[PDB]
RNA sequence: AUAGGUUUGGUCCUAGCCUUUCUAUUAGCUCUUAGUAAGAUUACACAUGCAAGCAUCCCCGUUCCAGUGAGUUCACCCUCUAAAUC
């Protein structure tokens, strides 16, 4: 349509089943439904672990380059894609979990500590 | 029980001869142009259906991928395709397992079919890339500092940390305190 | 989702809207990360832009664009 | 400098051992058909028919280039230590672009020990068929490259259907790929069916392999046997050349031997079934003298 | 420093397209100003509602 | 096409009269400093403005 | 059987059979034929066949036929830029019209692959979406991945059943 | 450059009765995709045209212009590639009525 | 055509599908096909088969009993041939039908 | 369409209607489990509950999503160019 305001944003489309999430990096307007109109779809992100156990990603990097330069306005999901992949510094939050993470688990440990 | 007997047997030239098994069957149905599905199941619970398949009608003949004779007879001999089942007379469970006794023997070599020369997937064939070949490692990576070090955490001072405390005072959380390294 | 002419329900004509409540130095690290991220990712951006912005101006006006228009207007002549 | 597989000499050698048999290169095989076309024509069209058939057999039966195996590729980019511990499987990525080559692609994986690691190349060839998919390869490996399969399909004499599928699955530097074809060259060693492998752009693959790691002596019996003398010098040639330091070198251009003779310099020198190779040289002397004296 | 993927392209194609040169990759960061969570913007940019 | 004169008429004019009568500061920033409510808005203040 | 003299001309294949195509300067291609005369043989033959070919190849390219106004039968080419180019064609044959055309203003095998590789550009195959566009639909195809809850029952990892 | 989509057209005049105008014919060729053959399809185009030089019938070409002048008019002329009658051939650049050269090209 | 020996061939009536018309016609014709050899003593040339199944591999079928003739076969530019709606139709893909390649039993 | 039935005392030709095939909705009769897709007939009237907040006040958003098929050649291409993102 028009879409009066708004940006490109390189998002996470989802295109799966029930009880099985499938995710699309698209290209879309910010102001258009979530599995909509994509200017271009620049790649897959499959969160299920495989028979071997892999979590595939898929980037077109150069269109990534391209659209960026463009002007997208990445999501949160994509930056911590990004930043997992290494194209894009590791995520302020995600590092932050991690931390919190470790400090539930040095909680946890001393009250195990304490019951044995 | 274990097939690979009974088509080299006396009763299979007997009953059949060098005539397919499926050379007799005649569905029954509204005339003209047969319904495009045959039946799914001849037996059902254990009963059998008054006319039964090629297959179902005959106890004897197993299907699995060592019966190479059975096989090359379900399968076309001048194109490498597989009867349907409305071609042959056999239900719809019978051609499924029919399907997967020709891809079976196919891929444990008990079945002849053709498979084209290919071309090479690519034109270079070099290993010296960087994403095939060594990299030259990171300072940090030779040392042991992690990666972009605004990453660790280091304690601020404490005329910032009582500002931030004036700032957020009474609705405020519990202190700080360091990372752990090693987990459990 | 509701437009401009909706009437509000009630329990969100009182509804307290409660502060996370706040740690010093996980705050603290938490605004030098942001304001470190957010400048690398804008030269990272940059560097992206100026990129596009080269690969036009080359398309547009390169010198092997020069030289494929020359030799076309030379085999018409 | 050693002439590699890549050389002109060679090549023209290993064309000329391989033959041109057109209604073995082009046979009717089992697929979906069609009604023929007709063509009505002279002999001198008939003839530049025929011309056009040797070139697009020439075209079929472009050899596969032997290569030798590749390193297994174990290379760190970066270590996240606070990353560590926080996902449990890995992560696959993969520059899929469109216009930069497969063995220039990136791929990496990111491990839960926070490793940056580049992809293996088993997992690069898995990546690469997944997202730019090439007919015949399947990233599950097949079944049929197994002990008893590979033995029931060359006791059923499918060599060149062997090398077919390995082609097709792996890539001509991969560890699976030498496996299987020096596999297959092993078993056609021990039993002997280069008729089967002739006309097949294999062939000269298996005769570097064989020439690489000496086992000519079937090769120059089944030569000798179906007349194929100017193949067999020819074979004679390349054992010298490839192994210039080898005794029966040296007694060769000592000797100035050019061909029958060639042939007997090798046979008392390294032939581990001389006595065998020269009684069936001596047969094809005497079908020479009977058919001589039938001239 | 650019991130490890991004370094890991720009230096095999350096090496692709030619000369070694091992320097370590590095871009302009002092282009870049340093405005906090304290400076005001335009009214006019703004406006009253 | 059929003109939208109606429609020209009603955007004209609503213009107009929100640019003669706009509400002004005073009786738009007021407080109620006992509740945090202003009036003509109907919404209170965030609580780290009490 | 389809009606007249030659059917072959409207079959679809004869007409992207045609050879020549246009560069993006013409715009007009103008044919005067003449009708009679042992001359004309060749204009009238390229006309009869290969305007066809010219006009399914360049749809954009306006093509106009004039008859007997000319003693001499000729072709003519206006170009954006302005140009006026001139053929005869008295003497000549259909396919000597056609090489002609082709060589002098018709595009080249260069122009026309690099164009169709810019269409496979355009066409990529690591794309899952409908088989409209794209070759697969979803990941719940590929072997190895976790399949489609509709063809294979997912284990009770699933949600609801937790 | 120009906003105006038909860039070159060659077409037939029909009427001068608009002043400093001309109401011309284009025909192209346009596939009936069931039968798979060409047929003339004709749109009428207006021309601005300064000097009266163009009477009906004329075979002439227009070129467009940058902005249109008129609600209709968006072309001018640019030559008259064939005047009734007087038909000068290109090829042998000589007066000729039809088939046969009024004057001799052996002049 | 069981009775006959025949195996693989396609065959559409029309018109009157009379049976006493239709096995009289089809005898006609199968008492009236022209061989490969008959063409090939007709003509004077070889008949050559090319099939895609093999590929570029020509396959002699008919060769002349007498001389050969040297002038090749003259190659007749645009042929002039009577073609089929039905059959341009099938090739191009508009036969939009429900019921044209039904899955039926064996022959 | 690989076609078939039907005009007549009978044959041939032309012809219509119908059958055989596949899908969707509803009705009857009758129905075990599991997974997954899809799910008012009505642009007729709606009780009720919820669906737009965030945020150091300013702003921003509520002009988006979600829904419907009333109307209907405002959808595609080119030129020019105003919001908007860099
Ligand atoms: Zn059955
Ligand atoms: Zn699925």
């Amino acid at each position: 349509k028009a879409y009066r305001g708004g940006h490109l944003t390189i998002r996470l489309a989802l295109g799966g089943c029930t009880n099985r999430p499938f995710y699309r990096i698209v290209a879309a307007h910010n102001k258009c439904p979530r599995d909509g109109r994509f200017v271009e779809q620049l790649g897959s992100y499959d969160p299920l672990p495989n028979s071997h156990g892999e979590k595939l990603v898929a980037l077109n990097l150069d269109r990534i380059r391209h659209w960026i330069g463009c002007g997208a306005h990445l999501s949160k999901p994509m930056e911590k894609l990004l930043g997992l992949a290494g194209f894009f510094p590791l995520h302020p939050m995600m590092i932050t979990n991690a931390e919190r993470l470790r400090r539930k688990r040095a909680r946890e440990v001393l009250l195990a500590s304490q019951k044995t | 029980d274990e097939p690979w007997k009974y088509l080299e047997s006396e009763e299979y030239q007997e009953r059949y001869g060098s005539r397919p098994v499926w050379a007799d069957y005649r569905r029954n149905h509204k005339g003209g142009v047969p319904p495009q599905r045959t039946r799914k199941t001849c037996i059902r619970r254990n009963k059998v259906v008054g006319n039964p398949c090629p297959i179902c009608r005959d106890h004897k003949l197993h299907v699995d991928f060592r019966n190479v004779k059975l096989l090359e007879q379900f399968v076309c001999a001048h194109t490498g395709i597989i009867f349907y089942a409305p071609y042959t007379g056999v239900c719809v469970k019978q051609h499924k397992r029919l399907t997967q006794a020709i891809q079976k023997a196919r891929d444990h070599g008990l079945l002849i079919y053709h498979i084209p020369q290919v071309e090479p997937r690519d034109l270079d064939f070099s290993t010296s890339h960087g994403a095939v070949s060594a990299t030259p490692p990171a300072p940090t990576l030779v040392s042991g500092d992690p990666w972009y070090p605004w990453y660790n955490w280091k304690q601020p001072p404490e005329r910032e940390l009582s500002r931030l405390r004036r700032l957020y005072q009474g609705h405020l959380q519990e202190e700080s305190g360091p990372p752990p390294e090693s987990m459990p | 989702r509701k437009t401009r002419h909706d009437p509000l329900a009630k329990s969100k004509i009182e509804r307290v809207n409660m502060p996370p409540a706040v740690d010093p130095a996980e705050f603290f690290v938490l605004m030098e990360r942001y304001q470190h991220y957010r400048q690398t990712v804008r030269a990272l951006r940059m560097e992206f832009v100026s990129e596009v912005q080269r690969k036009v101006h080359e398309a547009r006006a390169g010198v092997l664009a020069e030289r494929k228009a020359l030799k076309d207007a030379a085999e018409h002549r | 400098k050693k002439p590699t597989f890549m050389d002109e000499e060679v090549q023209s050698i290993l064309t000329k051992m391989t033959g041109l048999n057109l209604q073995k290169t082009f046979k009717p095989a089992i697929q979906e058909l069609k009604p023929p076309t007709y063509k009505l024509m002279t002999q001198a069209q008939l003839e530049e028919a025929t011309r056009q058939a040797v070139e697009a057999a020439k075209v079929r039966l472009k050899m596969p280039p032997v290569l030798e195996e590749r390193v297994p590729i174990n290379d760190v980019l970066a270590e996240d230590k606070i990353l560590e511990g926080t996902e449990t499987t890995k992560y696959v990525f993969t520059d899929i672009s469109y216009s930069i080559p497969h063995r220039e692609r990136f791929i990496v994986v990111r491990e839960p020990s926070g490793t940056l690691r580049k992809a293996s190349w088993e997992e690069r060839d898995r990546m690469i068929q997944v997202y730019f998919p090439k007919e015949g390869r399947k990233i599950l490996t097949p079944i049929i490259f197994k002990e008893e399969n590979l033995r029931t399909m060359y006791s059923q004499d499918r060599h060149v259907d062997v090398l077919n599928l390995c082609f097709a699955q792996f890539e001509p530097d991969s560890t699976e790929y030498i496996k299987v074809h020096h596999k297959t060259y092993e078993d056609i060693d021990k039993r002997g069916k280069y008729d089967l492998l002739r006309s097949t752009r294999y062939f000269g693959g298996m005769v570097w392999y064989f020439v690489n790691n000496k086992k000519i002596d079937g090769l120059l019996i089944d030569q000798i046997q179906r007349d194929l003398i100017d193949d067999a010098t020819n074979l004679v040639q390349l054992y010298h050349v490839l192994h210039p330091d080898g005794q029966s070198a040296q007694g060769a251009k000592d000797q100035a031997a050019e061909g029958i003779n060639l042939i007997k310099v090798f046979a008392k020198t390294e032939a581990q079934k001389g006595a065998y190779i020269e009684l069936t040289l001596q047969t094809y002397q005497e079908a020479l003298s009977r058919h001589s004296a039938a001239s | 420093p650019y991130p490890p993927l991004l370094r890991a392209m720009i230096i095999a194609e350096r090496q692709k397209n030619g000369d070694t040169s091992t320097e370590e990759p590095m871009l302009n960061v002092q282009r870049i100003r340093m405005e906090p969570w304290d400076y005001p913007a335009k009214q006019e940019d703004k406006g009253r509602a | 096409v059929r003109p939208r004169l109606i429609a020209e008429l009603a955007r004209r004019v609503r213009a107009l009269r929100e640019q003669l009568n706009r509400p002004r500061d005073s009786q738009l920033y007021a407080v109620d400093y006992e509740t945090l409510t202003r009036p003509f808005s109907g919404r209170r203040l965030p609580v780290r403005a009490w | 059987p389809m009606k007249g003299r030659f059917p072959i001309r409207r079959t679809l294949q004869y007409l992207s059979q045609g050879n020549v195509v246009f560069k993006d300067s013409v715009k007009v291609m103008t044919v005067n034929y003449n009708t009679h005369g042992e001359l004309g043989e060749g204009a009238r033959k390229f006309v009869f066949f290969n305007i066809p070919q010219i006009q399914y190849k360049n749809p954009w390219v306006q093509i106009m036929m004039f008859k007997n106004m000319t003693p001499s039968p000729f072709l003519r080419f206006y170009l954006d830029s302005g140009e006026q180019v001139l053929v005869d064609v008295e003497t000549k044959s259909n396919k000597e019209i056609m090489e002609h055309i082709r060589k002098i203003l018709g595009k080249n095998e260069e122009t026309l692959r690099e164009e169709e590789e810019e269409k496979k550009q355009l066409s990529h195959p690591a794309n899952f979406g409908p088989r409209k566009y794209c070759l697969r639909e979803c990941i719940c195809e590929v072997e190895g991945q976790v399949p489609c809850p509709s063809l294979v029952p997912l284990p009770k990892e699933m949600r609801g059943k937790y | 450059r120009s906003s105006v989509h038909a860039r070159w057209i060659v077409g037939k005049v029909i009427g001068t009765k608009m002043q400093k105008t001309a109401k011309v014919r284009v025909t192209r060729l346009v596939l009936d995709p069931y039968l798979l053959k060409y047929f003339n399809k004709r749109k009428t185009y207006f021309a601005h045209d300064a000097l009266q030089q163009c009477t009906v019938g004329d075979i002439v070409l227009l070129r467009a212009l940058p902005v249109p002048r008129a609600k209709h008019v968006k072309h001018e002329l640019a030559e008259i590639v064939f005047k009734v009658g007087k038909v000068i051939d290109p090829v042998t650049g000589k007066p000729c009525a039809g088939t046969t050269y009024l004057e001799s090209p052996l002049s | 055509c069981r009775l006959i020996g025949i195996k693989d061939m396609y065959a559409k009536v029309s018109g009157s599908i009379n049976m006493l018309s239709l096995t009289q016609g089809l005898f006609r014709g199968l008492s009236r096909q022209e061989t490969h050899q008959q063409l090939a003593d007709k003509k004077g040339l070889h008949v050559v088969e090319i099939r895609e199944e093999c590929g570029p591999l020509p396959i002699v079928v008919a060769s002349p009993r007498g001389p050969l003739r040297k002038d090749p076969e003259p190659e007749d530019e645009v042929p002039d041939v009577k073609l089929d709606w039905e059959d341009v139709k099938t090739a191009q893909g508009m036969k939009r039908s429900v019921w044209s390649n039904l899955k039926r039993a064996a022959t």
